[PDB]
């Protein structure tokens, strides 16, 4: 089977990539280092950016359940593609320090 | 001693529970490098006597999307077992399973 392209993130509940798995080259262009310190909404499409801003506030919301959402990210090459982030909170119950948010980020089609 | 962030690596396997990614901090705690994980099954890794209670938790990630593995004993590279628990969680598009992997123990020979 033809392997879906994909790398996983983590952010802070604002949505700044905090890590960046080195998968990122090959699914989306960047380098980690271009990604890290950055909000996830920069490289959003200007119609998708709210969107995303409410995901990442709804998903820390919901208990540890996984959230997902369809946008189009902005390639290396300057190119809208679509991207299916899978989000999910976690929080060390042996403290009290605050939820982060794991992600995986797949290139999807946007059709059926 | 150690924090929170130190003992905490994530992992990624496919629905066979072969590794398909995990972060470098297993290299520090455990003695792996991630690319000698790639291909190779979970169950490869966990103690005799915690392998069925882990099939059990495997089953119920399977059934019920997320799982919370309780206290398990995995191998580490050169000899010996780390106590750990595991947040597992499947993303579906199942494509693959996500744990957070968080270490409880020095290595115990
Ligand atoms: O792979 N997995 O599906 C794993 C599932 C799991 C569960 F089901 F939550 F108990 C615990 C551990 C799992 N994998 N390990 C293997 C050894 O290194 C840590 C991750």
């Amino acid at each position: 089977v033809c392997q879906p392209t994909r790398f996983i993130s983590r952010h802070n509940i604002e949505g700044i990539f905090t890590f960046v798995d080195h998968r990122c080259v090959a699914t989306v262009g960047y380098q980690p280092q271009e990604l890290l310190g950055k909000n996830i909404v920069e490289f959003c499409h200007p119609e998708d950016q709210q969107l995303l801003r409410d995901s990442f506030q709804q998903v820390v919301k919901l208990k540890g359940q996984v959230l997902s959402v369809m946008f189009r990210f902005r390639s290396k090459n300057q190119e809208w593609l679509w991207m299916r982030t899978s989000s999910f909170t976690f929080q060390n119950p042996y403290s009290d320090e605050i939820e982060y948010i794991i992600c995986t980020n797949t290139n999807v089609k946007n059709s059926s | 001693f150690k924090g929170l962030d130190s003992k905490t690596f994530l992992s990624e396997h496919s629905m066979d529970m072969k590794f398909t990614y995990c972060d470098d901090r297993i290299t520090e705690l455990i003695g792996y490098h991630p690319e000698e994980l790639l291909g190779r099954s979970a169950y490869e890794f966990y103690h005799a006597l915690d392998s069925e209670n882990m099939t059990k938790s495997h089953q119920n990630l399977c059934t019920k999307g997320q799982v919370v593995s309780g206290q398990y004993r995995m191998l580490a590279k050169h000899g010996g077992y780390v106590w750990l628990e595991t947040q597992g969680t499947v993303i579906y598009n199942p494509q693959c399973i996500m744990c957070v992997n968080y270490v409880l123990s020095e290595i115990e020979k």
